[PDB]
């Protein structure tokens, strides 16, 4: 059927100089090639943070610590006041 | 007053358990935290492939 060859193979051959021979694009005045893998080959990535999120920013845990382990000062104070909140109690 | 005394026959024994248990179900949770750690970095990495 040359309805149906000619043009299924115009429909493969148009685009066939778009896709399969870099030949980037005979009728579009602008270019394909410096748009998704060369400019928005960051696109996710200018969609998404840069260098945080997409570097993922493997980060240590901020220490901290105990009560800075000095059991004298407070916690004879810690048994006066527990006096206090028995004659409280 | 032997009533009001007599309330605090086995405080101690139980309290010193008391002190101890309680304190360790406080303190025993920084491996959770260097879980969580762990665990918002796979969720930033699912996240980013998700965009990807």
């Amino acid at each position: 059927q040359d309805l149906y060859l000619r043009e299924l193979k115009d429909t493969k051959l148009a685009p066939s100089t778009l896709q399969d021979a870099e030949g980037n694009v005979k009728p579009w005045n602008p270019p394909q090639k410096p748009n998704l893998p060369e400019l928005e080959l960051q696109g996710p990535e200018a969609l998404k943070a840069y260098t945080e999120q997409n570097v993922e920013t493997a980060h240590v845990a901020k220490e901290s610590e105990e009560g800075e382990s000095e059991p004298i000062e407070e916690d004879w104070l810690v048994l006066d006041d527990a006096e206090e909140t028995k004659e409280s109690h | 007053r032997i009533d009001s005394v007599s309330q605090l026959q086995n405080v101690a024994e139980t309290t010193k358990v008391l002190f101890d248990v309680s304190k360790e179900t406080v303190e025993l949770e920084s491996e959770a935290f260097e879980l969580k750690q762990k665990v918002e970095l796979a969720h930033e990495a699912k996240a980013v492939l998700d965009s990807w």
